């Protein structure tokens, strides 16, 4: 009834074997477990029904196994089109419950990474950006520094999707502060950790253009 | 008429067997859950038989 999936994100090179787990709080009646594949921004596609039977037209690289509490979806060798989300649904009891989903992402070499505004300050609030680019290992931008001091709850992170032919790209971090705090300080430093790099880059943020 | 040479069968023996299987624990619950979103589904009973 609970059916939780594992792991949250799967990092595997193309052509490798993928193993996705779906566990249940209690035994699923009649092994009525289904696996769906969902591409970004479209309807799910049914892969497996009955926990072992693959649907019509599905390539035989997708297979299902398991019983009772634990079920597994295996992709024998991943195609480039296979790096999408995968859901497990139980339908041996009412109500039918899905899983949280598992993301399969391309694994690659480690990364290649390539002040306040006036009008906004004039307009009141201000937002300082800490941006990055083509990078792989999912950890981009960590901490802010307002006059050598850390802050929490006033910054928002927002990342992109993996690239098509380089499997990379990066995150945007916006620090929002009112006009009473943007002009109150004159430095907006930043420390990044594990960018596939050596030291945090471009941490100079003198108030002014 | 050679009807006295015919054998003696049991017409609803197979159906009565399915009725008896349906009385086992959880069989009716399996059918009820299967017929939740549709009027027609295939159910595998405890004895390994799949029945519409």
């Amino acid at each position: 009834e609970i059916v939780t999936q594992s792991p949250g994100t799967l990092s595997l090179s193309p052509g490798e074997r993928a193993t996705l787990s779906c566990r249940a709080s209690q035994n699923v009646g009649s092994n009525l477990l289904a696996w769906y594949q969902q591409k970004p921004g479209q309807a799910p596609r049914l892969l497996i029904y009955g926990a072992s039977n693959r649907a019509t037209g599905i390539p035989d690289r997708f297979s299902g196994s398991g019983s009772g509490t634990d079920f597994t979806l295996t992709i024998s060798r991943l195609e480039p089109e296979d790096f999408v989300v995968y859901h497990c649904q139980q339908y041996g009891s009412s109500p039918r419950t899905f899983g949280q989903g598992t993301k399969v992402e391309i694994r690659r070499t480690v990364a290649a990474p390539s002040p306040p505004s006036d009008e906004q300050l004039k307009s009141g609030t201000a937002s300082v950006v800490c941006l990055l680019n083509n990078f792989y290992p999912r950890e981009a931008k960590v901490q802010w520094k307002v006059d050598n001091a850390l802050q929490s709850g006033n910054s928002q992170e927002s990342v992109t999707e993996q690239d098509s032919k380089d499997s990379t790209y990066s995150l945007s971090s916006t620090l929002t502060l009112s006009k009473a705090d943007y002009e109150k300080h004159k430095v907006y430093a930043c420390e990044v950790t594990h960018q596939g790099l050596s030291s945090p880059v471009t941490k100079s943020f003198n108030r002014g253009e | 008429f050679l009807g006295f040479l015919l054998g003696v069968g049991s017409a609803i023996a197979s159906g009565v067997a399915v009725c008896k299987v349906l009385h086992l624990e959880g069989e009716v619950n399996k059918i009820k859950s299967a017929l939740l979103s549709t009027n027609k589904a295939v159910v595998s009973l405890s004895n390994g038989v799949s029945v519409l």
